[PDB]
């Protein structure tokens, strides 16, 4: 009804009815949003619509104030008053308003339904309130676009990891990634009951769930979304250089367990909010864990953008942090239940943004910052309030699911508010001791993107081979089939069966789908796999398009392996750049 | 009598057949089934006599457990009048997503939640049937 | 006329703004009363054993 403006933060009672989020607009702001857009519906304590019976006009500049209600020209009384006057729509606080000359950003956010990268660019290069409004508009249009997908009406239940599933005709196929988890709710005899949340992924759909369930007749799974509440808290408060190490309690005993992280902790203790630019596996999973032990005097709160990515966090947290004094609140999908519920007052808290109550802390760490959006940052800052925020990662990771983005992919420095200051003014802190990846990968990434800030771990065995295949591009639904790659797989596996002890990594599971006819292994997606990796890796890119497999996709996807990784450089990008072995067919 | 029992519709008919066997007018133990206001008055007159037999704990709001946001509620989905007999609500939602204002007002005005959330009251100062504190 | 129709329009606008303020305050009171009643119901249901 009444609230602060988006452009001025001034109290107003005008909301754009044609805006999907309906933000509060000042009188001058409402006038600006009305004249320069087709948004002719403006909302108040009463809708600005012609209340005369038998009329259907829903304009604002054509609407006139008649009596106690609103009318158009065709129905206005002789005593009439134009709603659009003095460059401001008639509303509450018509004399206490300042306006703003920056109106094109709001119109671009509202008019454009998030079709290209420039919308996100202008959303990130603005103030906090406009950015939050853009984030919630993006979430609303994301929900609208997600609700326009197919509905899985299960006609038969065949077995596990495979279903006899069919759908309607015309409705499109859900995407490959896990960003489209189904959380539908079916009815059996009288009303709705519990179903559960699962992330169905394409391997007749394979489910990446650790539990079992038997479906029934008439049960359907829908892309259930939520209602985006208004976002109040900003992403981050402005930084300020402290004179001393305050806000965290200095203890006389220091930890010598991580000698190369004491300086990093000292530098974090001087900055309000900080983020360290490191490749995946550069102490990313345990930096905050070692921080919680270096200074066991700060309320450390762990949070992630995915509920299935918390297993990597909990894998070593129980070995490093105590298990008895740590607990997880169970809401009334597979996590530990041996912890103690309703532990409001605890030094270490593990929870998710979906059901995070109001609390306070001193140090908050947000791992996997790439897949979190400005709306996610606002939610994190509103659920948990602290004077310090720590971000682990870098913009050069897997980007957020920009599903509505049709044109070129967004630049890394425009993903979030953190990515803005992470790449424009310069990384606040950097890691120079990366003893996790060998000379090959570390040298490649240092020469490629990481400002030659990474040094060789050990010698390069140079055991990786790349064959020169060409292949043909042919799309059927969303993938491609390459018989020559089937040939090279055998020509590589012929030497020894011991090569197979590896984790199959592929953004698109078409290879697994083809192989399932003879092998049938369950399918898992690499979206949430950081912190756990094997020595050998099986890599099949199978793609060359910049729409998804762009330049900032492989430089961090090759860093997972320790010493053994498939380095098939079928793309004509880095073939004549490194010195590996290659041979022709004898 | 059973404490949970509130209907007594069969008992009222048995009383009517025992004491007014040849009363040549149809008697409705529940006044929901009456024809007009005159029949409502006629059957309520018999219900007045017949309610002096049944326990006073079986009259008042008829409550049942309903769920809102999956959380159980105790609301009156009916009433057992000493004169009007057993009356059941027609728009009763055993489950609901949320209540905006009207159902919230009804359940707030409903003595069901307050009586269920109050301490048992035995007020010996008055002979009136105490409910809860 | 400029001091009779325009002055009347100004009075009508002031009256409409006053009615809008009263309606906004009524909606705020409705929200507060709704929250209070909902919290009362939810805090008395928890004592039901
Ligand atoms: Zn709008
Ligand atoms: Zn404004
Ligand atoms: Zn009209």
């Amino acid at each position: 009804a009444v609230g602060a403006c988006v452009l001025c933060n001034s109290q107003t009672s005008l909301r754009c009815g044609a805006c999907i989020r309906r933000p509060f607009l000042c009188c001058k702001c409402c006038y600006d949003h009305v004249i320069s857009t087709s948004h002719k519906l403006v909302l108040s304590v009463n809708p600005y619509v012609c209340n005369a019976p038998g009329c259907d006009v829903t304009d604002v500049t054509q609407l006139y104030l008649g009596g106690m209600s609103y009318y158009c020209k065709s129905h206005k009384p002789p005593i009439s008053f134009p709603l659009c006057a003095n460059g401001q729509v008639f509303g509450l606080y018509k004399n206490t308003c300042v306006g703003s000359d920056n109106v094109t950003d709001f119109n671009a956010i509202a008019t454009c339904d998030w079709t290209n990268a420039g919308d996100y660019i202008l959303a990130n290069t603005c103030t906090e309130r406009l950015k939050l409004f853009a984030a919630e508009t993006l979430k609303a249009t994301e929900e609208t676009f997600k609700l326009s997908y197919g509905i899985a009406t299960v006609r038969e239940v065949l077995s596990d990891r495979e279903l006899h599933l069919s759908w309607e005709v015309g409705k499109p196929r859900p995407p490959l990634n896990r960003n489209y988890v189904f959380t539908g709710y079916r009815v059996t005899k009288n009303s709705k009951v519990q179903i559960g949340e699962y992330t169905f992924e394409k391997g007749a759909v394979v489910y990446r769930g650790t539990t079992t369930y038997k479906l029934n007749v008439g049960d359907y799974f829908v892309l259930t979304s939520h209602t985006v509440m208004p976002l109040s808290a900003p992403t981050l408060v402005p930084q300020e250089h402290y004179v001393r190490i305050t806000g965290l309690y200095p203890t006389l005993n220091i930890s010598d367990e991580f000698s190369s992280n004491v300086a990093n902790y000292q530098k974090v203790g001087m900055q309000k909010y900080s983020t360290l630019q490191g490749p995946p596996g550069t102490g990313k999973s345990h930096f905050a864990i070692g921080l919680a032990l270096y200074y066991p005097s700060a309320r450390i709160v762990y949070t992630a953008c995915s509920h299935a990515a918390v297993d990597a966090l909990c894998e070593k947290a129980l070995k490093y942090l105590p298990i008895d004094k740590c607990s997880r609140i169970i809401p009334a999908v597979e996590c530990f239940d041996k912890f103690k519920v309703n532990s409001t007052l605890e030094q270490y808290v593990f929870c998710t943004v979906n059901a995070l109550p109001e609390t306070t802390a001193d140090i908050v760490v947000f791992d996997e910052i790439s897949m979190a959006t400005n709306y996610d940052l606002s939610v994190v800052n509103a659920r948990l309030r602290a004077k310090h925020y720590v971000y682990i990662g870098d913009p050069a990771q897997l980007p957020a699911p920009r599903t509505l983005l049709t044109k070129g992919t967004l630049e890394p420095e425009y993903f979030n508010s953190v990515c803005r200051l992470m790449k424009t003014i310069g990384p606040d802190m950097f890691l120079g001791t990366c003893r996790r990846c060998p000379a090959e990968i570390v040298d490649t990434v240092s020469a490629l993107v990481y400002d030659n800030k990474l040094k060789a771990h050990k010698d390069k065995s140079a055991q990786c081979f790349k064959m020169f295949y060409k292949g043909v591009i042919t799309h059927d639904v969303s993938s491609a089939i390459n018989r020559p790659q089937i040939g090279v797989v055998r020509e590589f596996l012929t030497r020894n069966p011991a090569w197979r002890k590896a984790v199959f990594i592929s953004p698109y599971n078409s290879q697994n789908a083809v192989a399932s006819k003879i092998l049938g292994l369950p399918t898992q997606t690499v979206d949430s796999s950081q912190g756990s990796e094997y020595d050998y890796v099986i890599f099949t890119q199978t793609t060359e398009t910049a729409h998804s497999c762009n330049v900032n996709r492989f430089n961090v996807a090759i860093t997972r392996a320790k010493v053994g990784i498939l380095c098939i450089m079928s793309d004509r990008d880095l073939y004549d750049k490194l010195q590996f072995t290659s041979l022709e067919i004898p | 009598w059973d404490l949970l029992k509130y209907d007594f519709t069969e008992e009222r008919l048995k009383l009517f057949d025992r004491y007014f066997k040849y009363w040549d007018q149809t008697y409705h133990p529940n006044c929901v089934n009456c024809l007009d206001d005159r029949c409502i008055l006629h059957c309520a007159n018999f219900n007045v006599l017949f309610s002096t037999v049944f326990p006073p704990t079986s009259f008042g709001p008829l409550v049942r457990k309903i769920f809102v946001d999956g959380v159980p509620f105790v609301v009156s989905t009916g009433y057992h009048f000493r004169e009007l007999g057993v009356v059941h609500n027609q728009d009763v939602n055993l489950h609901s997503s949320r209540l905006s204002f009207k159902e919230l007002l009804v359940y707030a005005a409903d003595p069901a939640m307050h009586a269920a959330s109050g301490n048992l009251l035995l007020d010996k100062r008055t002979t009136c049937f105490s409910v809860a504190a | 006329r400029d001091a009779a129709m325009q002055r009347k329009l100004e009075k009508m606008a002031d009256q409409a703004m006053t009615q809008m303020y009263k309606q906004a305050r009524s909606e705020d009171k409705r929200a507060k009363v709704t929250s209070a009643m909902q919290t009362m119901l939810f805090t008395m249901l928890r004592k039901l054993d």
